[PDB]
Formats: structure tokens, sequence, C-alpha cells
């Protein structure tokens, strides 16, 4: 019924776009994914935004997840109230990001 | 939302998760590390005690 939406952070080096997806898709089926990355060279911020069908499934992750100790990292995920959701946190989600070599475009350039 | 409640938040808890007779158990036999008699007593009863004497009398 209601877009569950849940923010992850403190991601551990590699809990990238589809590793997430391959593992919280069988808690319940994901719709828009995407993980924060840097603009320069797309590296990772280390922390992801993802919607469920349902709050109910989206406070599901909320109360297992939460503080999980991975590779050192203690995983930090909530949900986000529907109130203070923007309108893009999936602006280009799904989507393998473009990297642009902006050092060898200029060389060429 | 049933589909995560259960096999999959237990899963992350473990996936793994008439009458009454005494049972038959391995009754051993003795192997004693000492045999109680050092030698064993030589036969009790034969020929020379079992026929003590033959009787002679009248009857007889």
């Amino acid at each position: 019924k209601k877009k569950g939406v849940l923010y992850v952070g403190r991601l551990p080096h590699g809990f990238y776009e589809k590793q997430m997806r391959m593992y919280f898709s069988q808690f319940g089926p994901v719709l828009r994914l995407r993980m924060s990355r840097n603009r320069k060279t797309g590296s990772s911020k280390h922390y992801a935004f993802i919607e469920f069908e349902s709050l109910d499934v989206a406070n599901v992750v909320a109360e297992t997840m939460h503080n999980y100790l991975l590779y050192g990292k203690l995983l930090q995920c909530k949900v986000i109230p529907e109130d203070q959701v923007h309108e893009n946190m999936f602006k280009g989600a799904d989507v393998p990001f473009k990297r642009i070599p902006h050092a060898t475009i200029a060389r060429l350039q | 939302v049933a589909k995560a409640k259960g096999a999959q938040k237990t899963v992350q808890k473990g996936i793994h998760n008439t009458t009454f007779r005494r049972p038959k158990t391995l009754q051993l036999s003795r192997k004693p590390k000492y045999a109680r008699k050092s030698v064993a007593h030589a036969p009790r009863l034969d020929e020379y005690k079992i026929i003590v004497n033959p009787i002679n009398s009248e009857s007889a």
C-alpha cells in the first residue's frame, strides 16, 4: 500500500547497489534503489537509500540490520518517515553510474 | 509482509532451526587383569575318590 523508503548508513566497502539488491530482494521486492556516490570519480559515499513496497516491510529491515556489525562497521538503517522524503532520492536509481574520465579526456582534448 | 517476518527475520536468527523402555546398551564382558585364583583346583571328585570300598557282606 504505502511506499516504504529506507536509509542504510555506514556501508562497508563492497555493499554496493547490486549487493544490496540481491540481499534485500529475499526480504521483499525492491523497486527503486540509489547509493550516494562521489560526483567526480564515482567513489562510494557509503550510504544508500532504498525503497520498499510497504512501510511495514520497510520497518522489518530497520529492526534487524540496525546496528549490524559488518566488516567492523555498525550498519545504520531505519525508516525515514514520508513527510520529509524528497522527490528524487532515486534519480538515476538502478542505473550504472557514469564516471567520466576527466583527466584523460582533457589530455585527448 | 509475512515474507520477511518469517524465514527472513528468523533466518537471521538461525536457518537450521508408544511406551518407553530402557534402550539396549552395549553390555561388555569381563576382562580381568588378574585371574582371582592362581592355580585352578584339581578335580574334586575323580575315580579314586568316587569308588571308596567294596562291600563283601553275606548279601554281597
